[PDB]
């Protein structure tokens, strides 16, 4: 089987990519050409031909829940083995991981882009005609929440179809047209620009899996509705929003106290503020602003009101959520006694030793305390 | 739920495939194998079997015949259940109709699942069908590989309605029948190889009957049943057809779909029909848990099996 | 009035017919500076399984074995302690005249074996009569077939993979001065000598 | 002094740069393979002509270890195939594919020549503590693989499993924002 290569793109999907393929080889469909490359695949001994599907709605290696690995090795015959020129496939890969956020919301890597799992999209997906006529293809990120349309033109789209059904570009096809008429089809642009590297907003540049980690760690904690004012709102007046909600919320839980001084519990008190920072995946401080604010509002009141932040009760659970270890590793750690015992679920340290443990041995080789001095 | 008798018995029950050698003479001989008995020095056989030099093609023969036998159990403890269950089929087939499992049987033998991995290394096949009763010339379907490859390409042909209406007319009149003669011409590559079945023994000798004197691999009776129910493609996050077993096993990679923790077995669906005959009497039916559960129920009452405790 | 030595194979950890068989195609890599057809291989011991820990090549006069034994192969491997070539010991007369044959009966036992044969039965019906149907040369439908063992090697220029095969005859010890073929058995068929234990 | 301002940052010179984040690990990877002092001379040689004159060596080395195989050329674990400059080069701390090229071009081979010559490179017979070595997990994470059939095998040191089906896998459910395919599709 030779296949003729096409432009590759680095706004690309994978459906429109085999629908790129199947119409200019001169399949009328997608389904023959999928049934074409598994006959393909059965011609060349691949052990894993058998759960290759002839769905395009779940072509993707996640869907998949016991061969990803066939299904890879599937993706590497047909890059290495059945096109003139291989285009980029194995790139355009939209896999799962080993990384996960937190609190408990798992990662996926699409090239290197590390999006959660829980906000990605399982339903049908709008696009633009203008991309679609013009460009033709389909990108990729029609299927992440928060975007609408395009980089230039910038039309509102139609996102339902305009009978009562959806339409889908991957049902129909890239053709634009609907089974019932037969024709073809400033917030919300700064969104829109903030998806083309036009970063005209004072939230500055980022990279991508930090940024993802705080649009889905605000969209999952705080449980709001949909409009493009209001995410402009919340990252275009830095640091009064978030410094006035935080001092909002420490006067909410310092006002309601069920718990006596002396057992003062740190989840009570900043358990929609303190989880979701530290693992939004990985040990990086240059634009992971979250870390460096919560960081440096601890930092610069340890010992403030007769020392009431750095003396915390804790019953030794969250530390194992965030000292980057296991259970096993936290005994064999206090059996050799290098942090002061004063079981899991059982109370047994407070903040301000983890805090000075994590100052002290449990740096990593970006995430310690010297990155954020000068950020305040 | 579950007295101390029940069982039903099997709808469709197929025969062994017999092999054939065509000559370019226009004749046909059976097709032998042989063993060599590995010595020492001073037992285990190994069978091989070839397809002989200067031969046109393979003819392999058998014969399917489905029956009535699952709208009533063949044994019950109480006249409790047997009410449950033969209206259950009555509703089934008033509401979501016998199309969908008649079709896909009659994809697996049409196709050749039962040349299991005999059409690896395979330049054409085509399969004739003789059915009974009926009037005309033989069902055809010719070359697979390159002509008939998906469910809406098999509906393009002259006899398939007539085909799949004897079915379901054999799966919903009591006392009913329908008997297909199957024959399937492979014309394989010069000496290539042929794997029938194997006996079981805890290497490699075949299971064999004898054809007029000559000794002839077969390729097994229940194991040409275990192909024509391969429909199973109804667990939860499916991707791979199965063997209509209670516990969707899948054989090479050892480990059981459709695990009784999952609650998508047949005993746990079995002991939930009152909640499927509460919901077949709405003028509703959700394709997701409630359809691909009756799917399931009556794929593996057509199997048989005795379900009791 | 020659002699023996055991190159023996000890590193505890090895298959052994498949470092016997490349050490014998490393003999093969010998012996193309002209014919000098003048090795046995004469592997010293015959299970009903494992073809021996050791490997005993013969040589004529003392000088052409390390000709033999520099076969540029064991000086970049024997820096270490993995085989072992023994050094060059007169003969004990106490030991057995045994053979090594390669019998091309275990190689065309295999139905390609017969399908070439009998493609090859009328490529030379040439001598031109009436052509039978090949209908009628059914195989040996049931047949038992002694001892053996294979040896994986390859074609000597072209990529073509055949094996080579090995059996532990007794007989008749004194004759003639003992050349052979190319490699190293002693299916010469003009001259089959016994090389010993 | 070309290692002197190799050290240094100083970004007009024809060796080509890195980060210095790792140029320590790039002195023990120079001091642990060629079992010596840190060399200057031939430090700036290897790296002088890259990437001709040390292709050669990783292609020499897969096809010197098997010229002299000890077993077979099948049921032969992965070492004396990639033993020494695959074992000691992978590690340097951190596995960021934007520095160490030295991991990524010998990978990068070991991507593009898995299926030549009727399968040599796939089939190498391994254990499962290499995953631990290679597939950036722990023991029971494999466990967890093994028991619900992502990761199929064929006791925990014993050799169960193959190479191209571990690192294939790695392109499927182990790849991270560190160790990435994506670097590699424009350096062949």
């Amino acid at each position: 089987m030779f296949l003729q290569r096409p432009k590759p793109y680095s706004d690309e999907s994978l459906e429109s990519f085999f629908i790129r393929v199947a119409n200019k080889n001169g399949y009328g469909d997608v389904h023959r050409f999928l049934e074409a490359t598994k006959r393909f695949l059965q011609d060349i001994d691949h052990n894993g031909y058998q759960t290759f599907p002839t769905d395009i709605t779940r072509i993707n290696p996640y869907s998949a829940k016991n061969s990803s690995s066939a299904r890879t090795a599937s993706f590497l015959k047909l890059a290495q083995l059945t096109f003139n020129e291989p285009p980029e496939l194995l790139g355009l890969a939209i896999n799962r991981t080993n990384m996960k956020y937190s609190p408990s919301t798992s990662a996926v890597v699409r090239g290197a882009e590390v999006f959660p799992r829980s906000l990605l999209r399982t339903h049908s997906i709008p696009c633009c005609p203008l991309c679609l006529r013009e460009n033709g293809y389909a990108s990729y990120l029609w299927h992440f929440q928060g975007y609408e349309y395009c980089h230039s033109h910038n039309v509102p789209l139609i996102t339902t179809c305009s009978c009562g059904k959806e339409f889908d570009y991957r049902v129909s096809g890239l053709k634009g047209i609907c089974c019932k008429c037969k024709e073809p089809i400033e917030a919300a642009c700064t969104v829109s620009n903030w998806l083309a590297g036009h970063e005209s907003k004072p939230l500055p540049n980022l990279p991508k899996s930090y940024r993802w980690g705080l649009v889905h760690w605000w969209m999952g904690i705080k449980d709001s509705e949909f409009d493009h004012f209001s995410f402009v709102q919340f990252f275009s007046n830095w640091p009064r929003s978030f410094h006035s909600i935080i001092e909002d919320e420490v006067e909410f839980n310092l006002e309601h106290a069920v718990v006596s001084t002396s057992e003062l519990r740190l989840k009570d008190l900043l358990g929609r503020l303190f989880f979701g920072s530290i693992r939004l995946p990985e040990r990086n401080l240059q634009h992971n602003i979250i870390l460096g604010e919560l960081l440096c509002y601890l930092e610069n009141r340890l010992w403030q009101d007769k020392g009431l932040i750095a003396n915390l009760k804790m019953n030794a659970l969250e530390a194992t959520v965030m000292l980057n270890c296991s259970l096993d590793q936290i005994a064999s750690m206090v059996e050799q006694r290098i942090l002061k015992p004063n079981d899991v679920t059982d109370y047994l340290f407070h903040f301000g030793d983890i805090f000075c443990l994590w100052l002290a041995e449990f740096q990593s080789d970006e995430f310690n305390r010297s990155f954020y001095v000068s950020r305040w | 739920k579950l007295p101390t008798n029940l069982a039903y018995e099997r709808s469709i029950d197929p025969s062994d495939v017999c092999f054939f050698v065509v000559w370019p003479d226009d004749r046909k001989t059976p097709l032998t194998y042989n063993s060599r008995t590995l010595l020492g020095q001073m037992p285990h056989q190994v069978d091989f079997c070839h397809v002989p030099y200067g031969a046109s093609h393979i003819e392999c023969s058998f014969s399917v015949s489905f029956s009535s036998e699952l709208r009533q159990p063949y044994k019950c403890n109480s006249s409790k259940v047997k009410q449950t269950l033969v209206q259950l089929v009555e509703l089934y087939e008033t509401k979501i109709g016998w199309t969908e499992l008649a079709t896909r049987y009659l994809m697996n033998i049409c196709n050749g699942k039962w040349l299991w991995k005999n059409t690896r290394k395979a330049y054409c096949w085509n399969i004739v069908l003789t059915p009974w009763p009926w009037n005309g010339e033989k069902v055809g379907f010719e070359d697979i590989r390159t002509n008939y490859t998906s469910r809406q390409d098999f509906k393009n042909n002259k006899n398939w309605s007539a085909i799949v209406e004897m079915i379901k007319t054999a799966f919903s009149s009591t006392d009913g029948l329908a008997i297909f003669e199957v024959r399937a011409t492979l014309h394989l590559p010069t000496n290539a190889m042929v794997r029938p079945s194997q006996v079981f023994t805890e290497s490699r000798v075949f299971q064999s009957t004898t054809i007029d004197g000559e000794r002839s691999p077969i390729l097994g009776a229940f194991k040409t049943g275990a192909a024509i129910a391969t429909i199973d493609d109804w667990y939860p996050e499916a991707t791979e057809p199965l063997r209509v077993g209670r516990f969707g096993v899948h054989r090479e990679d050892v480990t059981c779909y459709r695990h009784p923790s999952t609650g998508k077995d047949f005993f746990s669906i079995l002991q939930q029909a009152e909640h499927y005959i509460e919901v077949l009497s709405a003028n509703k039916t959700p394709a997701q848990e409630t359809i691909n559960d009756m799917h399931f129920l009556m794929a593996n009452l057509i199997k048989g099996g005795m379900f009791q405790h | 009035k020659w002699y023996y030595k055991t190159i023996t194979f000890l590193p505890e950890l090895c298959n052994n017919e498949s470092l016997a068989a490349k050490c014998l195609r490393v003999l093969h890599g010998f012996n193309y500076q002209y014919e000098t057809r003048n090795i046995g291989v004469s592997f010293p011991l015959w299970c009903d399984a494992t073809v021996g820990k050791k490997i005993s090549f013969v040589s004529k006069n003392k000088i052409e074995l390390d000709l033999l034994l520099k076969q540029h192969y064991f000086v970049q491997m024997e820096q270490l302690q993995y085989f072992h070539i023994s050094n060059t010991v007169l003969v004990p007369e106490d030991c057995t005249y045994v053979s090594f044959r390669r019998c091309q009966s275990i190689d065309k036992l295999t139905a390609a074996g017969l399908a070439r044969k009998i493609r090859r039965l009328e490529k030379r019906a040439l001598s031109r009569g009436e052509q039978f149907d090949p209908s009628s040369f059914a195989q040996k439908e049931h047949t038992a077939i002694a001892h053996y063992h294979s040896l994986g090697e390859s074609s000597k220029q072209t990529n073509r993979n055949f094996r080579l095969n090995i059996r532990m005859l007794s007989e008749q010890p004194r004759e003639g001065n003992s050349i052979f073929s190319s490699y190293g058995l002693s299916n010469s068929e003009n001259s089959f000598q016994p090389v010993p234990l």
